């Protein structure tokens, strides 16, 4: 799935201008904008089901695609269990129980798998929604927010079992979602969506320069201090008067400690400052509202 | 592969036909309906000794049976795209097409399948009472008749559904379609100083003789009334395909 | 309006066991729980849908009330003044030229208040159906999720606007929605319900906000850190699954990570901020899904 | 107030009637089929001197606009439990109760109106042709019949359509309620050794002589007949504000 020099246009109303995507080294990617400007579109497009792309895509047989758009589709007066056989035989290559009972055991709809979907709630639809994304057995999974119906716990846990199951078996998720602070705990990059272009692509793990890490010290630690942040990683802003050293920004804090407390050091004070989707996000997108 | 994908959507869609109550409620009243007309038509209008007449069976049980099949392939056809879930089903250009394989594929077995329950009924209506059996040649002729009046007016609401994506809009244009052209008729041709001319005109026009002939005992066909029919199937056919690979959501 | 002793049930089954409620000196209120706890029966109970109540409500005939469920209410194929009309005369004492032209000019819905609602999107169905809801002139505000699918920007002005309308108005609102940190921005007190009861009633006024500082460590280490750091200090609010430990705001950080050397124990990662209510709604209800 | 929410809900019931052009498609059908069947059936059998008399005129356009303005009916009290608008019209007693008023009002100006419109219909025709003119206690007896008969049925599916908050059932059943005991009674009442005895026993049944009575041009009831039909209306009425008060939704 790459988009090559894509523009779409409706009448007088652009929506796409010149949008290029590919999969770099990353597994989960984020796509962020506003409502109406075009994300939809560009789901189709990645989906299929727009035909005048005006561009170039080049995809192999061999990989399979599985998707989910804005509001499940589903069969009301037929069973779940009737819904997973029918897109495992009609979308996949077949249907298989092992793949299909583990799949359906780490999500947790067994109790009311057999149960009607008409008695169902809008959460569960989405769950069952998913797992019917996943019995075509995609190589890509694109998903339009997979996260609307359900509390935040419930949103944590199908999260974590979607990352899980990223992880035993090779996937890559595009995720289309509000409700941006979910989506930060656990994605690997995110795309701004402005204008009918690809505004920022930020790789969170790398970091951005504004991102800063802030240590304090004691006076007579200042030295060796230095000298062990200047062997191990990039230093940004020393300042003396102040006392304060900004490092680049690190999630895990324990490595750090264990060489200062290795030295006979013990820092003041420890924070760290970055720029999350919120306020990159509002940043942007204060330029033409405000 | 292709052939699972368009076997399962045929074999699925027809599973789904030969599951549930209101097709048998409709095969007991429509029996009952054509056993209690043909005997109290036959045995007591004249005080026969008890001969029977099968050609008001036969145009009695033909005219149900088409008007029963006509809406059970517009509901089947229209199921899917009255849920949306088309949209599923309209990502790649080869699932695309074998779609339109598979909803061709169910229509010709739903076909066969009626055409064979037609015969039960009249096996029954035949075994049970007494008179002259008829010919393995006319059930034949029936069987080809019933094909090429669904598969002609499937793929017209079809096309007209994949333009409107309305399923109450097709429901209502396929009952109008099919009974109002004979209930019109009387009432309309006989009057001008030109229903001579537009009758001799009404041999080309698909719609007013393929309905017309269905309420009939009797049906026979020219050559040029094939070819024409035949060609507007087929023509049918291509621009369905041709529109379903170019419309976009 | 005030609540007292409800107990409805279902049967064998119970959804609320012994609640009370009373708008005590607050002027907008949150509703927080679980999905499928009983948060909606609760609404219907307090909006008069529900008559099997098993309590005493005090309520005025003068005092109108207007409300938002699961999903609005309209009419489909009717246009967008007939519905704004109609709600107005059938619900509330008339129709008034001004007020209505003050609300629809204040939600900026002018530019698409003639066209039929058949035509338009979610989000402007469920400001519409804001509108209709305080078409009524009420006295009490009850609304279920009334941002399920917009922007942040969209949400900050529409509860922005939804607060300088509750200074215009004499209005009382009570809000139950997920996605908590929408809800943080505009309220005064939230409410937590947990086994059909109000657990824990959190209030705030000032931004004093209760500073906390959070130390996070591994499962074999936490139960040590937890009887130490209660031997010696005192501790707030503790999160297992996670080994989240939030103590209150500390100055320095020397006591701490001296005792904790000794100690063997160590962070993960050390920063100091303002609680609300994803640590409280957390640390209440983790204890059912792990 | 009360009186000012009562009004309000049965103006806009009748300004959503006045505003649908299903309304002044379903007069002119109804009033072009009246009038050929009228002008087909005395010009063209005996061949008079275009006498005309009025009894069949009078019971079929009856019948076609009864079977008309109980689907009107039917859809004006299932409208809100379609949209799910309902749900906001059950706050508290005093609208709950003001609900179900308004509805009866509403039945009540729409069986008035529907009254006026068979007045128009039936005074053009006789101004149209020549003969005998009718009397004007016909006119309004049969405006009696008319709100007692709509009635009877808004109140019966207005219960129903509580009860159950589907609306397809509602729909089916009325049709079923109105159109199956016609249908029933030749083929069937005929047959028992029991007959008489059901037949004397269905002078109290609101069912089968509200519907009985509906083919002839002339209705006649007896004192007994009117006490339990007032009788059975002041209870379904009573029944159904007990139980829009009761149910929980």
């Amino acid at each position: 799935m790459k988009l090559e020099h894509i523009t779409k246009k409706y009448g007088s109303n652009v929506v796409l201008n010149d949008i290029d995507f590919d999969f770099g080294d990353s597994r989960i990617v984020g796509l962020i904008g506003k409502n109406g400007v075009g994300k939809t579109t560009v789901m189709k497009v990645m989906n299929g089901n727009i035909i005048k792309f005006d561009g170039k895509v080049d995809i192999d047989n061999a990989d399979n695609i599985g998707f989910l758009i804005e509001h499940p589709k589903l069969y009301d007066n037929k069973s779940g269990l009737y819904n997973l056989k029918l897109f495992a035989q009609v979308l996949g290559k077949g249907f298989d129980k092992a793949y299909t009972d583990k799949i359906i055991d780490a999500f947790g709809m067994r109790p009311y798998i057999k149960k009607k979907v008409k008695k169902y709630s809008m959460g569960m639809k989405q769950k069952l929604a998913i797992a019917v994304s996943l019995m075509n057995k995609p190589k890509f999974l694109i998903l339009d927010e997979p996260t609307n119906g359900m509390d935040p716990d419930g949103s944590i846990d199908v999260l974590t079992t979607i990352k899980s199951l990223v992880n035993e078996l090779d996937m890559r998720i595009l995720i289309s979602s509000h409700k941006l602070e979910d989506i930060e705990l656990i994605c690997d990059r995110a795309v701004f969506l402005r204008d009918g272009h690809f505004v920022q692509d930020v790789n969170m793990e790398e970091g951005v320069a504004s991102d800063t890490t802030i240590v304090t010290v004691d006076h007579k630690d200042f030295d060796r201090t230095e000298k062990y942040l200047a062997e191990h990683f990039q230093l940004q802003n020393v300042d003396k008067a102040d006392g304060h050293l900004m490092i680049n920004a690190q999630k895990n804090y324990q490595v750090i400690l264990k060489a200062l407390s290795e030295l006979d050091i013990y820092p003041k004070y420890i924070e760290t400052r970055k720029s999350s989707l919120r306020d990159t996000y509002f940043n942007i997108n204060q330029r033409g509202d405000k | 592969r292709g052939s699972h994908r368009i076997l399962n959507l045929v074999k699925y869609d027809l599973y789904s036909i030969f599951k549930s109550p209101l097709t048998y409620l409709a095969i007991l009243v429509v029996s009952s309906l054509i056993a209690t007309q043909s005997i109290l038509m036959a045995n007591s209008m004249d005080n026969p000794k008890h001969i029977i007449v099968y050609g008001s069976v036969f145009a009695a049980a033909k005219w149900l049976l088409l008007i029963i099949g006509l809406m059970f392939v517009v509901k089947t056809i229209t199921r899917d795209f009255s849920q949306g879930t088309i949209q599923l089903y309209m990502s790649k250009v080869k699932t695309r097409v074998g779609y339109i394989i598979s909803k061709t594929i169910s229509i010709i077995l739903i076909s066969i399948l009626f055409a064979l329950i037609h015969y039960v009924i009249l096996i029954v209506v035949q075994a049970s009472s007494n008179g002259k059996n008829l010919a393995f040649s006319k059930y034949v002729d029936n069987l080809w008749f019933f094909l090429i009046f669904l598969l002609f007016f499937g793929l017209f609401l079809f096309l007209i559904t994949l333009a409107s994506q309305k399923t109450a809009m097709i429901f209502s244009l396929g009952v109008f379609l099919v009974l109002i052209v004979p209930f019109i008729k009387p009432f309309i041709t006989f009057i001008p100083r030109y229903g001579e001319k537009v009758l001799d005109a009404f041999d080309y026009i698909p719609f007013a003789y393929l309905t017309d002939k269905m309420i009939s005992s009797n049906f026979d066909f020219s050559n040029w009334q094939w070819v024409i029919s035949l060609g507007s199937i087929v023509i049918f056919f291509i621009l369905n395909i041709l529109y379903v690979a170019k419309k976009d959501i």
